[PDB]
């Protein structure tokens, strides 16, 4: 559609209330797709998918690691995606845990040594 | 392979054919073989209603070889 | 083509691979649309299939011949430990339809439970054709194996031997109520071991006798 | 869009001459 | 040439499998080729010919069964993380057509370590049975290697569940059937009648474990040699009355301790 | 046309491969949700803008519980 | 040298251990093959033009990375300490081998980790050093996967040298903090609590960055990890059972002098006593409480 009208059905999926009811958190949600578009670092679905790996260890599971992996390839075998990083990214960073050290973890290339 | 499965379908076959030309060389007294032939034909009349409710489900297709002879097993033992 | 592989698995031989008296399902005929090697899997995968042919032809030839109605208990847990081998060859060629782009190494891996069953098992249908027990003292070769150390065939042999155990309570169900004999061949009426179960107290089968005995009168 | 032509019936014949995604 | 031709023969040769144009050539060394990329090809190979090595007694022991139960247990731990070995081979293969992680040198990683780990315990319980091997794999559980530690405790948990059930027919029964000598009792099979108490039963030394003292199994002696007494002699029988193992040990067999040397 | 609707089953398909990549990771999404946010990486979005956007809407209704 | 070591300190950790029979060993195989560590045409590049030699260059450094030598590029065989070194051919472009000779230590750097991560991981050494090593193991997993991001981003045809050393820098300081940690605890023999005084000091020294610091105060608490433990099990209750000595309080009998008497306040003299060089050092201010 356009982002603008896109943004008014979230507000309905994830709050239970109208478009409406509430316009102060929809007004957050402008604000800050207004401001900023574009992303700071550069893309790719393999680290992420290394970075998903690194989280579903982290969740003292390590079926489901091998159960992500095969559902990763099917991601690549059908192809209807545009963007296969952006969403992986997205669930990666709205993740759960049920139940030292951060400053090694695997991030992306800085694009400090990188000029488009 | 094909080869060996019609066979083994053959060789219940020739089983059926015999009672289909015995039932027929009746409509076409003992005082027993009609008796005989009455439970034959409703032996029959059952085992058809199951037939033909798998081709039922053949016009409404996921069914392949080896679940109608594992479904009909317990069938064909019976047969013999 | 595997629509082919998972019925010569069933048991039909084919012109791929060649049965045998000897050990059946033989390959050695070269494709170079497989690989070499491959024949080696391949192998390994006719093990299982072979030994699954020599049961059924056993359970048709029985029910010097063997008969009695524990040949009619063996060969029915024959039939149901052989299921989920069928179950697991049609949940195969569900994944087939899906993913095509699976290869053999998943149907080895798929039924490699079934590399534990099938030699304790036939070390034992070994045992009772070579040896000519028909008896009741077949229940003590069952018995002994039954303890096993690889637990699905551990629990196998249980599933027939309870099996056994109902058979046994028909014939002490007519004899111990009705004072009934010979609505089966024997394996004033002695008690010798051929008869009686040697891992099964004897005072407690002279108990038996006696309450068998006194109905008739 | 997507979610309101998803919902229909899908192949529930199979074909073992078109053994990979049979439409 | 083109490296997928290498990429392919590697796939099989984790498998035990030669491949085309690798094969295994020596027994004593790992598969050789039959710069970079032949140096890459010997690294990975090293975990197949170790898959070989456990493979083969888990062959070999689970169709000997005068190795005991406890060894075919062995056997079935054996083959149920070989069977999860095979579960990541079947992924490693279908996700070509191509994915490459330093060429699969990042999955090999830790599989390596498990590899290792069991081709070393194939080797320490050579020749043993019963609690003398549950005290060789209690050996691997000294150790401050997490990953290791988890990986022999799954194994213990299962090598140690026939040997409980001998036990708690050692408690509750007073009997033991056994012809494969792996629990810590030498039963004598001559029979003694007042001699019984004495001499029928003495302890096998060499079938105690390392998680067990000897005050336990002479307690567990006292208590199964007490009720069996209480049948071959007394002839009044009963109907079974009831951080050591999770210490479910010291509260079963004092109550049992306690209540037959009460009721005898 | 027949094409194009083997790929919306092909979409579909993918679709539940997110389902089990949703609750093996414990996110509150659904499949309409999920499709929403596909078209919205058609047009090109931040992932942490969509992921500001939801965790500031998910913690306002817990404003209102 | 190492396989004497081993069996000399298996010996000791052997009579100590009067409640333990046969302590475990690794098989020999373990040592043996080279094939457990990552470090083990002939054409000159010199001729060549120049943005082939470079994506040469970087796919030779790659694999040095990572052990294994790339096809430019060698590892002189040393095989004895810490120490290694790398050659690179002569007939580079000088300019273009000086920055290579920049990117070189990581890799010596490298292999005296691997070799530290297989000799300490035996039972000969404790399970403070299975601990410390098993945690150690994890970062070169990590840099596995960092070195994975530049095998695409080469793919990709936009990697230079300039930016690959831009990359390597705070993997550099990494592999450097942990190469100098275990030169450190290689040459003294350092076990139990002699190598945890060391990550107690090695957590105090690096704190201006704090890139470093979350690993050794992480490294601290899985080496100590056991040692806790044990320490534990002394404090609430009696009975100890120290797999291997390297613990603080070690038990000698002195009830086989004085016999079913503390008549002798025995306990207080010569059966539970100190070691001194293995109180980590900041259990040293409690240290007669603890016992």
């Amino acid at each position: 559609k356009s982002p603008n009208v896109l943004l008014q059905n979230l507000c309905c999926r994830i709050l239970g209330r109208s478009e409406a009811d509430v316009a102060q958190q929809f007004q957050y949600a402008v604000r800050v797709i207004g401001s900023n578009f574009a992303p700071t670092v550069e893309r790719d679905e393999f680290l992420v998918a290394e970075k998903i790996k690194k989280e579903l260890i982290r969740q003292r599971r390590e079926a489901d690691a091998a159960l992500f992996s095969e559902l990763h390839r099917k991601l690549h075998s059908q192809g209807v995606l545009k963007n296969k990083w952006s969403i992986l990214y997205l669930l990666l960073s709205l993740s759960e845990d049920p139940r030292s050290y951060a400053t090694l973890f695997a991030q992306a290339l800085p694009r400090d040594a990188h000029s488009t | 392979c094909l080869r060996s499965v019609l066979e083994q379908i053959a060789a219940y076959g020739q089983v059926v054919f015999r009672l289909q030309e015995f039932i027929d060389e009746v409509m076409g007294p003992f005082r027993t073989y009609q008796a005989f032939m009455w439970a034959l034909y409703k032996y029959f009349i059952s085992f058809k209603e199951e037939l033909a409710e798998i081709e039922k489900c053949i016009i409404n297709t996921t069914i392949t070889l080896a679940i109608v002879v594992d479904k009909l097993a317990p069938r064909l033992s019976q047969l013999k | 083509m595997i629509h082919e592989l998972l019925l010569a698995l069933s048991g039909y031989p084919g012109s791929i691979f060649t049965w045998n008296k000897r050990s059946g399902l033989q390959v050695s005929q070269d494709f170079p649309f497989l690989h070499p090697s491959e024949t080696s899997v391949l192998n390994r995968l006719c093990r299982l299939g072979t030994d699954y042919i020599r049961f059924t032809e056993f359970i048709e030839q029985y029910t010097g011949g063997l008969h009695g109605i524990y040949l009619r208990a063996f060969c029915t847990g024959l039939d149901s430990v052989l299921q989920p081998y069928r179950q697991a060859l049609l949940d195969l060629e569900q994944e087939f339809l899906g993913d095509p782009h699976l290869s053999i190494s998943h149907v080895n891996y798929f039924l490699d439970q079934f590399q534990l069953l099938f030699p304790s098992v036939m070390v034992v249908v070994e045992q009772i054709k070579s040896q000519k027990i028909h008896g009741c003292q077949i229940l003590e070769t069952v018995y002994k194996h039954s303890c096993g150390g690889l637990p699905p065939v551990r629990s196998a042999l249980e599933k027939i031997l309870a099996v056994c155990h109902g058979v046994m309570y028909k014939q002490l169900s007519a004899w111990m109520l009705h004072g009934l004999l010979l609505d089966q061949h024997e394996e004033q009426f002695s008690l010798r071991v051929e008869i009686l179960p040697s891992y099964i107290p004897v005072r407690v089968a002279e108990k038996i006798l006696f309450v068998g005995e006194s109905v008739q009168m | 869009l997507w979610e309101a032509a998803l919902t229909y019936e899908a192949s529930k014949r199979r074909c073992w001459e078109r053994v990979g995604c049979p439409p | 040439i083109t490296e997928a031709a290498l990429v392919r023969d590697i796939l099989y040769v984790f498998q035990g499998i030669d491949g085309k144009n690798i094969k295994m050539n020596n027994t004593e060394n790992c598969y050789k080729v039959e710069r970079s990329l032949r140096d890459t090809a010997v690294r990975l190979s090293e975990l197949g010919w170790l898959h070989n090595k456990i493979r083969r007694y888990t062959d070999q022991r689970s169709l000997d069964r005068s190795f005991g139960l406890v060894g075919q247990s062995f056997c079935a731990a054996l083959h149920q993380e070989l069977r999860e070995y095979y579960r990541l081979l079947s992924v490693l293969h279908s996700q070509l057509q191509s994915l490459t992680l330093r060429r699969l040198l990042v999955w090999t990683y830790d599989p390596k370590i498990r590899l290792k780990t069991l081709a070393a315990l194939v080797d320490h319980c050579q020749g043993r049975k019963g609690g003398e091997l549950a005290s060789a794999v209690h050996a691997y559980t000294k150790t401050g290697d997490p990953y290791m530690r988890s990986l022999v405790q799954h194994i213990l948990s299962l090598v140690s569940h026939p040997v409980l059930s001998f036990l708690y027919r050692w408690i509750y029964d007073g009997e033991l059937e056994d012809t494969y000598h792996e629990f810590f009792v030498a039963s004598d099979p001559t029979v003694k009648t007042d001699r019984l108490w004495h001499d029928k039963y003495t302890l096998r030394k060499s079938m105690i474990p390392s998680f067990m003292t000897m005050d336990q199994s002479r307690k567990v002696l006292l208590i199964g040699k007490s009720i069996n007494f209480l049948h071959q002699v007394c002839h009044d029988q009963t109907p079974t009355t009831k951080t050591d193992l999770e210490n479910a040990f010291q509260g079963k067999i004092d109550a049992a301790y306690f209540e037959t040397s009460k009721y005898l | 046309a027949a094409a194009a609707a083997a790929n919306l089953n092909a979409v579909r398909e993918t679709m539940d491969v997110l389902l089990e990549i949703s609750r093996i990771l414990n996110t509150g999404l659904d499949m309409e949700t999920l499709s929403i946010c596909v078209r919205l990486c058609e047009q090109g979005i931040n992932p942490e803008a969509l992921s500001s956007v939801i965790k500031e809407l998910r913690k306002a209704t817990e404003a209102l519980k | 040298q190492s396989l004497e070591l081993k069996r000399k300190m298996l010996r000791d950790k052997q009579n100590k251990k009067n409640s333990g029979q046969h302590l475990p060993i690794f098989p020999a195989w373990v040592y043996e093959r080279p094939a457990l560590i990552g470090d083990f045409t002939a054409l000159p590049i010199g001729t060549l033009p120049l943005a082939s030699q470079e994506s040469a260059v970087v796919e030779d450094l790659l694999y040095v990375l990572v052990g294994v030598d790339g096809r430019y590029v060698s590892a002189q065989p040393l095989a004895g300490r810490q120490s290694r070194t790398f050659l690179v051919d002569p007939n580079l472009d000088l300019s273009i081998r000086e920055l290579v000779h920049r990117i070189l230590p990581v890799a010596a750097s490298y292999s005296a980790v691997t070799r530290f991560i297989e000799e300490k991981s035996s039972f000969e050494y404790g399970q403070v050093n299975h601990a410390l090593a098993a945690a150690m193991r994890t970062l070169v997993k990590e840099h596995l996967i960092l070195v994975s991001q530049l095998e695409q981003l080469h793919r990709q045809g936009l990697l230079s040298l300039q930016k690959l050393w831009f990359y390597i820098q705070p993997a550099m300081r990494t592999m450097d903090i942990l190469a100098s940690l275990a030169t450190s605890v290689d040459k003294g023999e350092c076990l139990g609590g002699s190598t945890l005084s060391l990550l107690h000091d090695r957590s105090f020294s690096y704190t201006g960055d704090s890139q470093a610091q979350e690993l050794c105060l992480y490294l601290t608490k899985a080496a100590s990890a056991p040692y806790f433990e044990v320490l534990e099990k002394w404090i609430y209750r009696g009975i100890i059972h120290d797999p291997y000595s390297e613990f603080m309080v070690e038990e000698h009998e002195l009830r086989k002098e004085r016999i079913q008497e503390d008549y002798n306040d025995k306990y207080w003299d010569q059966r539970y006593t100190i070691v001194q060089q293995q109180i980590p050092s900041f259990l040293q201010k409690m240290a007669d409480k603890i016992l």
